[PDB]
């Protein structure tokens, strides 16, 4: 249960920042 | 390539890039470290086709997100662990991740990370001995991207030739 909304808040994380480094 | 594209090419190019850049992420990790490390050089390895304008795609992606994956990576396999997955809940938890990233929006960075973490997850499960997952996460991918409006998404940014066109391109 933790971790299916931990495994989806950690991506809070993944998605901008790259698009923003490129 | 020619330019423009459509979701139909899409998604080819989309299996194509997802296994050819995750191969070089892990491939270039090989060195620095072995998590979630790839079947060895064998006939069990990624045999992609790098002929193709797509091979590049994959490498650049790798690149812009290189250390942005290796940096979320290790907390990455970390929560991972703690889901344990299946193959029959494989595609419920895998759309579940993908929404939740995507659900803020749709951006090169987040097209690349999903493969980033997508390769992990899959391995995760492949080496537990379900062998015979990487086809399975594959088409998953594919058929959520095309079904989460995501390929419409790549094609409108110019296709996945459009990854030459980033930061180092």
């Amino acid at each position: 249960e933790d971790i299916i909304r931990n495994i989806a808040r950690h991506l809070a994380l993944v998605g901008d920042l790259l698009d923003r480094s490129i | 390539a020619l330019p423009s594209a459509s979701e139909e090419q899409v998604a080819q190019d989309t299996e194509e890039v997802f296994r050819s850049y995750v191969f070089y992420r892990h491939q270039q990790e090989q060195e620095a470290e072995g998590v979630a490390a790839p079947a060895d050089p064998e006939m069990v390895t990624l045999p992609l086709q790098p002929s193709s304008t797509m091979g590049q795609v994959g490498r650049q992606l790798a690149i812009i997100g290189d250390d942005i994956n290796r940096r979320y990576d290790s907390e990455f396999q970390t929560m991972l662990q703690h889901l344990q997955p299946t193959a029959e809940n494989a595609y419920e938890y895998f759309t579940k991740i993908a929404t939740s990233l995507f659900e803020s929006g749709i951006n090169w960075g987040r097209v690349v990370a999903l493969l980033g973490f997508g390769y992990r997850l899959a391995l995760h499960v492949y080496q537990h001995g379900l062998t015979g997952f990487l086809g399975q996460v594959t088409r998953f991918v594919v058929d959520f991207m095309l079904h989460h409006c995501i390929a419409r998404w790549i094609a409108q940014r110019g296709g996945w030739v459009a990854a030459l066109n980033l930061g180092n391109g």
